[PDB]
């Protein structure tokens, strides 16, 4: 037997770490939580401590908000009986406005208006979450790519239950808050137009989803191999080069023909990720907008 | 060529077939006894498509489909222009991806470093191998594979789903899904972190894995660490794959029926199966 | 229509998005060259990035990339074959020499930092706070090579502090003095610790440090690569 480094072997604990200071304000980071012996064997043992500011609280606040009022309508319509509410879980669901209401918000609670009302709580929530994102960087001098990152997953979001409802007229085009609920809107959305799989911009996001799992294995299974050599500490390897970067590039060259670098293996790894949103929100938008049937829209066009 | 670096690595040894009798390179690549193997196979499968598009009537790349024999040859041979031809590509297709994996130990050994790469892309291959050996052979017929065509393959996913209803219902299905949305995330953060300390505000020095842990742990309150992060994006992948071949695995074979049908085992669960109300009742 | 301009578009972004970070990932080991050091002939059709250049934190200066490149260590191999594309040979102790996967980089022969500016590893014994949270504490144990043969013992760990992880063990041999030994190559088991890499009478031979209190990524460098290269060069003395 050999060791692979899937899981420490030794685990070594020391004074909690408070982090890096830069221009955060402390006041707002909470105490250190517990150790955790059980994370430590994959990762690090120590929980928090987390920074909770205004842009924090707000963002928690409506997140549970949303959370709470799916949740009590699921109650109501489980007869407040919690039997019924465990066992039909899956199958319940906050559906949008039917269409006669359009885009107005004259909708009754019980038909819709609660299901705004919802939606309202997560647009507060996910925003003030990404500008959290943003500050939180600023404040330790960090680049933006988180930022920029999480903007294309929120390209999708925003396209879904936004963008596209508002483009179309009515709210009812918009994903019900439901587990069942919303993959058989996912089917219907498809069949509704002529089957995705006609899509170009369905068929490239696929291939950035399973591109990312190939990407992660790779790099994942690289670094553990050139661990041996301090593989993971990346950002020194970009520094001053090692041969852990040196017969990572190898591997690769010799395997394939090209080679990264360790600083641009992570440009190669964001970008992978990013486009699957991205071309995603692009082929979404585009449906019942401006192209009504991809069969037939590809039967012409191409 | 060489990288500037490379010289030092190029020496003899690691080989697991053959010594030293395939033990260089080609420009960039390395050969090795399994570069051969794998060129051998990827040849020989070139041919058979080629030919199999003779047989079809059409040179048109997208048009071209090699199809596995009818149902009706069980997992027999079957007249090569009637899936035969698939029969042959398979094991072409199958001797060229063990062959690269393999291959992938050499380079290994060679250069000192552990086997993860070639252990992660076993997972690929099992995944392959289960839509095209493992599912047909207990299902009883290499007729339910998928197609060798690049629209034709899409055509059969589509098909095979629908047959079971909404695929979207298989269990095994969500917990892949879940293990490749979870994968794509990890893959964006992990490398907007690394970057975010390499390429710091202008005019500020480069940040450190402190600040790293540090920016992860301001923002959710926990932060995996280096090693940690590749350990886990290593876990994410290969765990949507084995999720994968497992909900394929099953299908068609321990369960047959329409996917929504088989959650009724817990709306139906004694102790609440009749009570009035919600959904369900 | 819109869509179809939307897709061509998309296409046209790709093709630069993939010219972009082909170049970032030239920034290293480019230009190619030939096996005798000369620039090659062909080197693709991507160009060389412009420059790039990092401020290295704690005052430790810039790095500029690409920029000027060469292995700053002499390289103790032969051709083996009057042609492009052959193993070249070890002319001495391949281990000794630091050649093939013994390889080592001529990385900085300075101490990695944390955030703070202080030592990143450190023996546990001068790292204030530190013990071993769980698992076999390896501190005690006697060290087995792949020959079945005792080396050494253990005497101490050194972490990572910023991490909070083991990253060597640090052994005592039979003379009195200590070496490093990477965590990620040695089995820690209820009675011993177990080296497969290297055989008993290859310990001696494991570079040594300078302060006997920190490690230089030099060091870190030549103690890593000599460990590996015991997989291929130590493998007559390994038994089953
Ligand atoms: C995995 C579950 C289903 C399936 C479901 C889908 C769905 C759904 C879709 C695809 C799509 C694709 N599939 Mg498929 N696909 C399956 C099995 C395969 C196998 C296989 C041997 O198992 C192969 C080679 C492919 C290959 C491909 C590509 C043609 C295309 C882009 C994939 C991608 O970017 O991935 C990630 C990998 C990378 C980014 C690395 C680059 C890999 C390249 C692009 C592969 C090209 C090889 C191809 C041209 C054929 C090789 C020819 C021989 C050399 C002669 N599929 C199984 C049957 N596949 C998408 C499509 O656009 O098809 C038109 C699509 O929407
Ligand atoms: C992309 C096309 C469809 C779609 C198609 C599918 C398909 C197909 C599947 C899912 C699956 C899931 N989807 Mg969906 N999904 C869409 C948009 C969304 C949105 C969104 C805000 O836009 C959300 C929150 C979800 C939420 C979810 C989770 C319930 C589940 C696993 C997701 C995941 O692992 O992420 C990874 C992220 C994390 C690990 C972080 C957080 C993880 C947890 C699970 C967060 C869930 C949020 C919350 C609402 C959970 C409800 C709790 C209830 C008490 C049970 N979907 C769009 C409309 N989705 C799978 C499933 O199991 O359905 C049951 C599945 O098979
Ligand atoms: C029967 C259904 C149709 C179909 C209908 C759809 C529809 C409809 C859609 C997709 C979409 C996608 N499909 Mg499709 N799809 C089909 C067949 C396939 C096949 C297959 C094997 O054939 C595959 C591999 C895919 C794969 C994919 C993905 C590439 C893509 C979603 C990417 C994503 O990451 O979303 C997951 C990520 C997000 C939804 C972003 C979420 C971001 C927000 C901000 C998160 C909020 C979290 C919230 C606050 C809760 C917090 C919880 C925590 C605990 C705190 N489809 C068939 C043909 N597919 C989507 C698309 O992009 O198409 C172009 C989409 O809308
Ligand atoms: C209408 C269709 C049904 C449906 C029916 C199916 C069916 C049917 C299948 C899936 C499978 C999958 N579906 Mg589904 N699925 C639907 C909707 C979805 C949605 C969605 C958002 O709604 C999503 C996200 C998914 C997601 C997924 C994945 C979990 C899984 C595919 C990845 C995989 O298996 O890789 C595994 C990876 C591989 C097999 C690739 C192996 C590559 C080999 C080893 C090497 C290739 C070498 C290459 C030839 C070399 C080229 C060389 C040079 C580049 C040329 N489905 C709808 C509801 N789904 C598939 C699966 O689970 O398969 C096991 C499957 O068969
Ligand atoms: C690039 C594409 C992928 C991507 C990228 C991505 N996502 C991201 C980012 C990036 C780069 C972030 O930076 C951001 C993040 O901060 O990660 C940690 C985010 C993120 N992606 C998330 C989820 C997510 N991402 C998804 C998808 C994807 N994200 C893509 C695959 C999905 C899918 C697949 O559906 C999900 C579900 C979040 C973890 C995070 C953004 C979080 C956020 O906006 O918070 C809203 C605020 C809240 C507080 C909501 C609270 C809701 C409750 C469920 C809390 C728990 C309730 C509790 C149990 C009750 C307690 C009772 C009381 C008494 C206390
Ligand atoms: C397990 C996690 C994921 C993963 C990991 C993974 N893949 C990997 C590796 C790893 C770690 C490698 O090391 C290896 C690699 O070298 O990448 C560069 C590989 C690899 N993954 C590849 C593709 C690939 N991986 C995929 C999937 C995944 N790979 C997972 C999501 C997919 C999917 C999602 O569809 C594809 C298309 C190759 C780029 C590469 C292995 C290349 C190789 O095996 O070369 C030998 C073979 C040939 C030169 C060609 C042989 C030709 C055949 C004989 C005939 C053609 C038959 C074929 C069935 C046609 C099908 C037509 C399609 C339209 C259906
Ligand atoms: C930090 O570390 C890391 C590196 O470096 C420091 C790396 O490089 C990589 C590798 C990653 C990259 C270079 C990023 C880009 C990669 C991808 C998006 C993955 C997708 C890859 C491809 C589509 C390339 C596919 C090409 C292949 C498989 C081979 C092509 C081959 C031929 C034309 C010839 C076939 C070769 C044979 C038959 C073998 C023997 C040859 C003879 C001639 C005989 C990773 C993961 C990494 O983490
Ligand atoms: C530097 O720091 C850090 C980063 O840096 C860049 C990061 O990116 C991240 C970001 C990371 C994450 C958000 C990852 C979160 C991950 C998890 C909690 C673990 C996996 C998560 C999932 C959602 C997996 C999918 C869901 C489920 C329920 C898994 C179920 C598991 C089982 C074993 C099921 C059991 C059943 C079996 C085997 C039988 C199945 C068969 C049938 C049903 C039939 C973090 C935290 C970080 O800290
Ligand atoms: C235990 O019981 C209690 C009561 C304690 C609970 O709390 C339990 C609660 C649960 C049972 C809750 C369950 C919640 C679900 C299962 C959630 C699932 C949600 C989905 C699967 C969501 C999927 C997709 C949703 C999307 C795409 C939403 C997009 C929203 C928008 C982009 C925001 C749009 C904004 C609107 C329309 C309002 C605009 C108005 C303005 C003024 C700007
Ligand atoms: C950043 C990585 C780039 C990888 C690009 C891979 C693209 C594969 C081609 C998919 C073809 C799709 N389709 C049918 C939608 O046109
Ligand atoms: C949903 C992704 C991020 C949510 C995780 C945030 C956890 C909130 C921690 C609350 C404990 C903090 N407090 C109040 C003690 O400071
Ligand atoms: C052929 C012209 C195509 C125009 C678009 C080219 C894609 C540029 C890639 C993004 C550049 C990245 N960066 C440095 C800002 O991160
Ligand atoms: C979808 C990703 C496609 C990868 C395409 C990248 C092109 C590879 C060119 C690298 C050639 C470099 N080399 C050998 C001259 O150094
Ligand atoms: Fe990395």
């Amino acid at each position: 037997a050999e060791y692979q480094n899937i899981f420490s072997q030794v685990q070594v604990r020391g004074p909690a770490d408070l982090g890096m200071t830069e221009d955060v304000n402390l006041a707002n980071r909470s105490g250190v939580g517990p150790f955790s012996t059980l994370l430590g064997w994959f990762g690090n043992a120590q929980l928090g401590p987390i920074y909770l500011g205004s842009l924090g609280v707000l963002s928690l606040f409506s997140g549970l908000m949303w959370f709470f009022t799916i949740g009590i309508w699921f109650w109501y319509q489980a007869g407040w009986n919690p039997a019924v509410f465990l066992r039909d879980l899956f199958f319940f669901s906050l559906e949008p406005p039917a269409p006669e209401y359009g885009l107005s918000f004259a909708a009754p609670l019980k038909e819709g208006g609660l299901f705004l009302i919802a939606s309202f709580f997560m647009f507060v929530a996910v925003w003030s979450w990404w500008g959290r994102t943003y500050l939180r960087a600023q404040a330790l001098g960090m680049g933006k790519h988180t930022a920029w990152a999480f903007l294309s997953a929120i390209w999708l979001w925003m396209v879904l239950g936004f963008i596209r409802p508002i483009l179309m007229g009515s709210w009812s085009e918009a994903v019900p808050y439901g587990i069942f609920s919303h993959l058989d809107w996912t089917n219907n959305f498809s069949l509704v137009h002529g089957n995705l799989r006609y899509n170009p911009f369905h068929g490239l996001s696929i291939a950035f989803l399973y591109g990312s799992a190939l990407l992660f294995a790779m790099h994942g299974a690289t670094i553990l191999a050139v661990s041996r050599f301090g593989g993971e500490r990346e950002l020194e390897q970009i520094a001053d080069r090692g041969t852990a970067a040196e017969r990572a590039a190898l591997f690769w060259r010799w395997t394939m023909g090209f080679n990264a670098t360790m600083e641009g293996i992570h440009r190669w790894a964001i970008w992978m990720a990013v486009l699957v949103t991205l071309t995603g929100g692009i082929g979404i938008l585009l449906s019942g907008t401006v192209v009504d049937n991809w069969y037939v829209w590809g039967q012409n066009h191409g | 060529a060489l990288l500037s670096f490379e010289r030092k690595y190029r020496v003899p040894g690691g080989t697991l077939v053959g010594g030293n009798l395939f033990d260089f390179w080609v420009g960039p690549f390395y050969v090795g006894f399994f570069g051969v193997a794998t060129f051998f196979f990827a040849a020989l499968g070139i041919i058979l498509i080629a030919w199999s598009a003779v047989l079809q009537g059409t040179w048109n790349p997208q048009l071209i489909s090699v199809y596995p024999p009818a149902l009706e040859y069980g997992l027999g041979g079957a007249p090569l222009a009637k899936g035969g031809l698939w029969q042959i590509i398979t094991i072409c297709a199958t001797g060229a991806f063990v062959s690269w994996a393999l291959r992938e130990v050499e380079i290994c050994r060679k250069l000192g470093i552990g086997y993860h790469i070639p252990f992660a892309f076993a997972f690929a291959i099992l995944a392959y191998l289960t839509l095209v050996l493992f599912r047909p052979v207990m299902m009883g017929a290499w007729g339910y594979a998928f197609p060798y065509g690049i629209w034709t393959h899409l055509d059969w996913v589509s098909n095979t789903g629908y047959t079971y209803g909404n695929f979207h219902y298989n269990p095994a299905h969500m917990i892949a899904i879940s293990f490749f949305f979870t994968n794509a995330l990890a893959l964006a953060l992990h490398g907007a972190l690394v970057l975010s300390a390499a390429n710091p505000e202008k005019g500020k020095e480069m940040r450190t894995p402190d600040h790293e842990d540090t920016f992860f742990r301001d923002l959710v309150g926990y932060s995996i660490g280096t090693l940690g992060i590749h350990r886990l994006g290593l876990l994410l992948s290969l765990s949507a794959v084995f999720f994968s071949a497992l909900c394929m695995i099953i299908t068609g074979t321990i369960w047959f029926d329409q996917w929504v049908d088989w959650w009724q085992w817990w709306v139906k669960l004694p102790w609440w199966a009749n009570i009035p109300g919600g959904i369900n009742g | 229509d819109l869509a179809s301009l939307a897709i061509y578009s998309f296409w046209i972004f790709l093709a630069g998005l993939i010219y972009y970070l082909q170049t970032e990932n030239m920034r290293e080991g480019y230009p190619l060259e030939n096996e005798d050091g000369t620039p090659a002939a062909n080197q693709g059709p991507f160009p060389l990035p412009k420059p790039k250049t990092f401020i290295l934190p704690h005052g430790r200066g810039t790095l500029t990339v690409p920029g000027p490149e060469s292995e700053d260590r002499p390289i103790a191999l032969a051709r083996t074959a009057v042609s492009e594309g052959f193993p070249h040979a070890p002319t001495g102790d391949p281990m000794k020499d630091g050649v093939g996967p013994a390889s080592w980089v001529a990385r900085r022969d300075l101490p990695e930092l944390d955030g703070h500016g202080h030592n990143k590893i450190k023996p546990m014994k001068a790292a204030a706070g530190f013990h071993v949270s769980a698992g076999k504490n390896p501190i005690g144990l006697p060290v087995r090579g792949c020959d079945l043969e005792i080396a050494g013992k253990v005497v101490d760990i050194w972490v990572d502090i910023p991490e909070q992880m083991a990253r060597f063990l640090e052994v005592e041999l039979k003379d009195g003095s200590t070496r490093l030994l990477p965590m990620q190559m040695v089995k820690v088991q209820s009675n011993r610790v177990h080296v497969n890499a290297l055989s008993s009478d290859l310990f001696a031979g494991i570079p040594t440090i300078k302060s006997p209190t920190e490690v230089t990524l030099l060091e870190e460098d030549k103690i890593c690569g000599y460990v590996a290269g015991g997989l291929m060069y130590a493998a007559p003395k390994r038994k089953s």
